[PDB]
Parts: structure tokens; C-alpha cells; sequence
């Protein structure tokens, strides 16, 4: 017999990726190639099988630095790390190999998904 | 605020 | 030019909940009237005036324990902090006063909106 | 997916 607030969840997001710009509560620094980038761990493992993995590890859990395979390119882990935090995806001709390929190593199947289809649309 |  | 994935922050949140019920990541222990909640600080902070004001505080930041003021009633707040997982209010005639009074104390506006205009059908 |  619940009622339910239609904008709770966008509204919550919203507050998180502010605290994120503000670096308010980030305990966990993404090391991309050289590239750093400060995040919560619990928004990154709601968002990724691959850093839900890491952070329910009884090692990996209290770790504060986390690198990514050299392979990873630092502009399609922002791309992903902005969609994360606001459900918009900067997807654009010249980045799509990477951001796939960067969304298949995080585990983020949505993700992978639209890029499969839009790659598919333009051969 | 909905009947979800 | 980005696209949007319409369900992302809902399924955001849903994780986000997965994560409250198996006791993962959680950072602080509320105490309500010797009642304990166990959250994340962050969701906290995205739901409520009240955790937002205190976790930006650069003492009450770093506090593992956060006892609320002994007026307010457990079973309130226990119906807050779900609302605040799931975006579901389980509102009921015995519960919506301790409800709105938790949830003005919280400053969680669209609650207290809500409660208002409930009471005020009543009457 | 959609166009926001
Ligand atoms: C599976 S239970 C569960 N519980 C809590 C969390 Cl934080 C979580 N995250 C997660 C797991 C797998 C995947 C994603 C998030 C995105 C994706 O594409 N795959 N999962
Ligand atoms: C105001 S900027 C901002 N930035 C980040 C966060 Cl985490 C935050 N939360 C917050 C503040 C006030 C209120 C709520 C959440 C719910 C409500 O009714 N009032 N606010
Ligand atoms: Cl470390
Ligand atoms: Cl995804
Ligand atoms: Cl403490
Ligand atoms: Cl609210």
C-alpha cells in the first residue's frame, strides 16, 4: 500500500553526482592510464559488475587506489564515469570503440548494448 | 507522488 | 548531444538498496531512541536537509555514530530511510504524524508535501 | 535509451 515519488531516484543521482563535483565523500581514486579520477565506491559498484566485484572483496573492499588494465583508455572511462553519475551517455563517432570496449571491461551491459546497435546502424 |  | 538510459537512476537506487539490506559499504550506525540504522552517509546526505547539513560538517564528517534528537520515533524514521532506497512511502493513518514530524526534522521537503496534503483530505 |  506504498505511494512512490516518481522523481526520487533522478533526484538522489542528481545529489550524488553534486557531491562528486564538489569531491564531498569520494573514498576511492580510479587510476586510468597516468589519468586520476576521485568517485564513491558504492555508486561505481551499482553502476559496474566489474567494481561491484572489487569492492565486495575482502582485500579490494579497503583499498583507496584502484588501476585499471593499461588497455583502458582515460576519455572513454569519463565518458562512462559521467553516465554513472547523470544516466546521459556522451556517445559521439569518435569515441564509441573506446567507450564499448571501456563498458565491457566495467561490466555495464545497458551500455554495451546501445553501442552494439548504433556501431551496427552505420556499416 | 503515484499508486505504484 | 548525449543520449539518456530512462531507467538508470532507479536501478541505480535499487542497487544501492541491494547493498543496505546485505550490510555492504555502509559507513555510519543511526541511533534513533536506542534503535540502530545502519546506511551510507551519501544516500543520507542526497535524501535529507538534515545528513547533508551534518556530513559536510568537517567534524561530524568522520563520526561513525549519529544520534538523532530522543523525540523522534524509530518506526518513523525506519519508514524514511526506506523511502529513501526505494523511492516508496509506506504511509498509513497511524504512522503520518511520526512520519511528517520525522521527515521535517530530516528536512525531506516532498515528504513533508505529501504528509500535508494527506492530513489535510482527512480532515 | 532516449534523446533527453
Ligand atoms: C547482481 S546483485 C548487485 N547488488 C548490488 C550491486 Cl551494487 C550490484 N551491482 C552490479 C552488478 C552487476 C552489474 C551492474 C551492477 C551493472 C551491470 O551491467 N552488471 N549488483
Ligand atoms: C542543495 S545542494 C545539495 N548537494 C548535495 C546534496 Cl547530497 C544535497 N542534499 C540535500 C540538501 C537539501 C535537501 C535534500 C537533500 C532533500 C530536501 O528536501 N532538502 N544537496
Ligand atoms: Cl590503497
Ligand atoms: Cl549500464
Ligand atoms: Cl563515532
Ligand atoms: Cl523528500
Amino acid at each position: 500500500s506504498c505511494i512512490q515519488f516518481t522523481r526520487h531516484a533522478s533526484d538522489v543521482l542528481l545529489n550524488l553526482n553534486r557531491l562528486r563535483s564538489r569531491d564531498i565523500l569520494t573514498d576511492v581514486v580510479i587510476v586510468v592510464s597516468r589519468e586520476q579520477f576521485r568517485a564513491h565506491k558504492t555508486v561505481l559498484m551499482a553502476c559496474s559488475g566489474l567494481f561491484y566485484s572489487i569492492f565486495t572483496d575482502q582485500l579490494k573492499c579497503n583499498l583507496s587506489v584502484i588501476n585499471l588494465d593499461p588497455e583502458i583508455n582515460p576519455e572513454g572511462f569519463c565518458i562512462l564515469l559521467d553516465f554513472m553519475y547523470t544516466s546521459r551517455l556522451n556517445l559521439r563517432e569518435g569515441n564509441i570503440m573506446a567507450v564499448m570496449a571501456t563498458a565491457m571491461y566495467l561490466q555495464m551491459e545497458h551500455v554495451v548494448d546501445t553501442c552494439r546497435k548504433f556501431i551496427k546502424a552505420s556499416e | 507522488w503515484v499508486i505504484p
